[PDB]
């Protein structure tokens, strides 16, 4: 009985850190694509030069 | 010149309490959060 | 574990506020430099003349 | 430099999630099993009492 | 014994990692037909034998 | 003299035992109240100039 | 939210033998879950929006 | 200002993974580099005027 | 003058479309390889239960 | 007039080295993942018994190589218009200098 | 009795190391930043003990 | 035994959905 306690301790950690983990990379990966597909024209940066 | 200093006071306040609520609320969450889970039956040794 | 909760819930909403008004208030003071120079610029000129 | 920094982070991050579930998925089935020898006690209490 | 091989090779070879050892270009791998039946088949297979 | 005073301020917000009279302090005074004196007597010179 | 329900079908799993059914509630959960990530998605889009127009 | 909004997006996070390592780094650089570009343009134009 | 503005118009518009082809086609093939995955775990589920 | 073309010219001949240099890497990048596909199968295909199986993983695995070599193919594609440019911008740069002298 | 002297010991440590961060931001006081300042008045004060 | 167990586990997490109820809060009158 006292092992049973601890598996079900562990799973229940390790699914909460997934689902955090989770919330974490989408977040990156879409806020870093809006902003780094922004970025001015080199042309545009010497400003018609 | 003396609306600057005035405004250099406001500044140094405010950085100041972003430090001090930054640190309680790191404190609080990876403590107590740690244990304190789901079901009050085995140590958290 | 419930009024814990809402604690940790007040304390993000002061982190969130308290931030935007940082960010507009130094906003100003880079506004103000600006006006500095202007004054100091216009002194000099004065004396010139 | 900005971005090949940041998407040197975004795979190091995957790699740790592939890991987290390979844990998961085992420590599931030796659940099950566990339970399974749980039960075969208390049978084996009843054929011990007679 | 086959069906435990067969789960240690498919566990062993999933969970190999990347940017570890499997560093080949292996080609000519677009055919195969060594799989020779469905799982279909091989559940009633084992339904014959229980 | 700008970089020095604001090198002097923050140390003020040391927590409740650690903050210490030390040598950095007196000399910080020390070197505010001459910097300020060299100030005034280059002023006389652009007088008499 | 979305971690509480995540933490009652956790300890849903709980549960022992021929106790474990298909409960109806477990089916409105996975209909939570999935609203929640519909949620995401209007807020997701909306955001995007507004920062062309900035 | 896309720094700012990057900046400011990326301060908003979870607890258990918030970290600092090069990504902030390097943009604190670029913020940096940003604003004396615009303090050394100002000079220059002032020069220009005269 | 007018051969000069035409070939810039032409390097432009090709640059663009060229970058944009290639990112969509790098996240199409991420999200396909991690079905392949999922895949592979529910197999390895159902080898376990047998 | 000629001279301002002709600095924004170099502005336009630096930014598509810039280009070909992105998609250089972008193929080396795509080199690697590849791996994968090609070593699966390498593992899957010797299998002790009748446990050979064609299911879900052999569909997609067979998708990822098909995708995968239309990626490929599609990029050095695009490596060529890039070299087709750069050369035509460089012949209108000379042409341009040559007149203004 | 023991716990006692662990709390005493961590309390220490944490108000120690806050100070350590205040006085490397401090030290990292190299010329030529925006956070200094104006603010003359910070001689005159019975403020550390 | 198992119907208790069931019975109290169900009344287990009934009981975390007072965590929904906002921050302890009314919001709306």
């Amino acid at each position: 009985e006292q092992a049973l306690r601890n598996l079900e301790d562990s799973r229940m950690s390790l699914e909460k850190d997934i689902a955090v983990k989770t919330n974490s990379l989408f977040i990156d990966r879409q806020k870093c694509m809006t902003h780094r597909n922004r970025y001015p024209s080199v042309l545009q940066l010497a400003g018609y030069q | 010149e003396d609306t600057l200093q005035s405004l250099a006071h406001t500044k140094a306040t405010l950085e100041h309490d972003l430090a001090v609520k930054a640190n309680t609320l790191y404190i609080d969450q990876e403590k107590c959060m740690s244990m304190r889970n789901s079901y009050p039956s085995t140590l958290r040794l | 574990n419930l009024a814990f909760t809402n604690r940790i819930a007040e304390t993000v909403d002061a982190k969130n506020k308290i931030h935007t008004h940082l960010t507009k208030t130094l906003q100003e003071i880079f506004q103000i430099e600006m006006t500095i120079e202007s004054i100091k610029k216009a002194i000099k000129e004065k004396s010139a003349f | 430099a900005v971005n090949s920094a940041f998407s040197s982070r975004c795979q190091e991050l995957d790699d740790s999630l592939q890991k987290l579930q390979y844990h998961l998925r085992k420590t599931l089935t030796e659940i099950t099993d566990q339970e399974h020898q749980i039960a075969a006690l208390k049978q084996a209490i009843k054929d011990k009492e007679a | 014994e086959d069906k435990s091989s067969a789960q240690y090779i498919d566990e062993n070879c999933f969970n190999l990692r990347s940017t570890s050892d499997s560093i080949s270009f292996f080609h000519g791998v677009e055919k195969f037909d060594g799989t020779v039946s469905i799982p279909e088949t091989w559940a009633k297979f084992s339904n014959d034998n229980i | 003299l700008k970089v020095a005073q604001t090198r002097l301020d923050e140390r003020t917000r040391r927590p409740n035992v650690e903050l210490c009279r030390d040598m950095a302090q007196l000399r910080l005074v020390n070197e505010v109240y001459e910097v300020d004196e060299t100030i005034q007597t280059l002023q006389q010179r652009l007088r008499d100039s | 939210p979305l971690d509480v329900a995540i933490e009652c079908l956790t300890l849903r799993e709980s549960r022992r033998d021929i106790d474990v059914v298909r409960d109806p509630v477990e089916e409105e959960l996975l209909k939570e879950v999935e609203v929640i990530e519909a949620t995401k998605k209007v807020l997701q889009e909306k955001i995007s929006q507004a920062f062309q127009h900035l | 200002s896309i720094a700012t909004d990057n900046l400011q997006c990326r301060e908003r996070r979870q607890h258990p993974d918030l970290v600092r390592d090069y990504v902030e780094v390097e943009l604190l650089k670029e913020t940096e580099l940003i604003r004396n570009i615009q303090e050394l343009l100002k000079r220059t134009i002032g020069q220009a005027v005269d | 003058i007018r051969n000069a503005e035409a070939s810039r118009l032409w390097a432009s518009r090709l640059t663009g479309d060229s970058l944009r082809i290639m990112q969509d086609k790098d996240q199409l093939i991420h999200q396909m390889q991690e079905g392949t995955s999922r895949n592979l775990g529910q197999r390895l589920s159902d080898l376990g239960f047998w | 007039k000629l001279q301002t073309q002709l600095a924004k010219i170099l502005q336009e001949i630096f930014q598509a080295e810039n280009t070909i240099m992105l998609l250089e890497r972008a193929i080396v990048a795509k080199e690697y993942p590849l791996k994968m596909a090609q070593t699966m199968l390498a593992c899957r295909t010797r299998r002790p018994n009748v446990e050979l199986c064609r299911d879900v993983p052999q569909f997609r695995l067979v998708n990822e190589v098909f995708t995968i070599d239309d990626t490929l193919q599609t990029l050095k594609l695009r490596l060529r218009e890039t070299q087709d440019t750069l050369q035509l911008l460089v012949m209108t740069k000379s042409r341009l200098e040559h007149e203004l002298a | 009795s023991d716990r006692s002297a662990q709390h005493e010991l961590e309390k220490d440590l944490s108000d120690k190391q806050a100070a350590l961060r205040i006085d490397d931001k401090c030290q990292h006081l190299r010329n030529t930043s925006e956070g200094v300042s104006y603010f003359r008045g910070v001689e005159r004060v019975d403020a550390t003990v | 035994a198992c119907k208790t167990n069931t019975l109290l586990l169900d009344t287990k997490c009934m009981d975390t959905r007072r965590k929904l109820t906002v921050p302890a809060e009314k919001f709306v009158p």
